[PDB]
């Protein structure tokens, strides 16, 4: 039944709040997913300023 | 990796897709990410539908990072290696676990290992699919928006289930 919700393109929202060694940050992301092709396209923005860790370290979280 | 419900599960493996089976009510996804010789991230996320939109809401806590190791020292390249997510059922929690290793390229040609341990449990109480052992084959490409001056990341990812 849940699979039925994924047969087309689905909008995605991502919202993260982080604290790494006391550096506080937030990231907002938007995009879409199409599970038929196992395909995801997203753009993330650090809304608090500069990201205090490297972007690649957050990919699996997002 | 935050929205594994968008993996392509081949038709012959569709009885193994936990992630979509928990929807729309969703699942909690928790991880411990251990950076070798450095700190760790602990994450808690809720992945569920809000109307017709799939939402990934996350809290991340990182501790015990070295002020000038590869992470806080920003020594990692802006790229990403393909990897497999190895999934196993957790029948006692009506959910799954996963284990995998991410290799982050360091700007000097070395590698920064990030060990990932993951657990997912459904938010709803309806039946879910508990899978046989298998993996998700993941490919990711990172880029920038030429018109964007804020700090950001553009991500293209493909995720395909396999191993059965
Ligand atoms: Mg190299």
């Amino acid at each position: 039944k849940g699979e039925e919700l994924f047969t087309g393109v689905v909008p995605i929202l991502v919202e993260l709040d982080g604290d790494v060694n006391g550096h506080k940050f937030s990231v907002s992301g938007e995009g879409e997913g199409d599970a038929t092709y196992g395909k995801l396209t997203l753009k993330f923005i650090c809304t608090t300023g500069k990201l205090p860790v490297p972007w690649p370290t957050l990919v699996t979280t997002f | 990796s935050g929205v594994q419900c968008f993996s392509r599960y081949p038709d012959h493996m569709k009885q193994h897709d936990f992630f979509k089976s928990a929807m729309p009510e969703g699942y909690v996804q928790e991880r411990t990410i251990s950076f070798k010789d450095d700190g760790n991230y602990k994450t808690r996320a809720e992945v569920k539908f809000e109307g017709d939109t799939l939402v990934n809401r996350i809290e991340l806590k990182g501790i015990d990072f070295k002020e000038d190791g590869n992470i806080l020292g920003h020594k990692l390249e802006y790229n990403y290696n393909s990897h497999n997510v190895y999934i196993t059922a957790d029948k006692q929690k009506n959910g799954i676990k996963a284990n995998f290793k991410i290799r982050h390229n360091i700007e000097d040609g070395s590698v920064q290992l990030a060990d990932h341990y993951q657990q997912n449990t459904p938010i709803g109480d309806g039946p879910v699919l508990l899978p046989d052992n298998h993996y998700l084959s993941t490919q990711s490409a990172l880029s920038k928006d030429p018109n964007e001056k804020r700090d950001h990341m553009v991500l293209l990812e493909f995720v395909t289930a396999a191993g059965i």
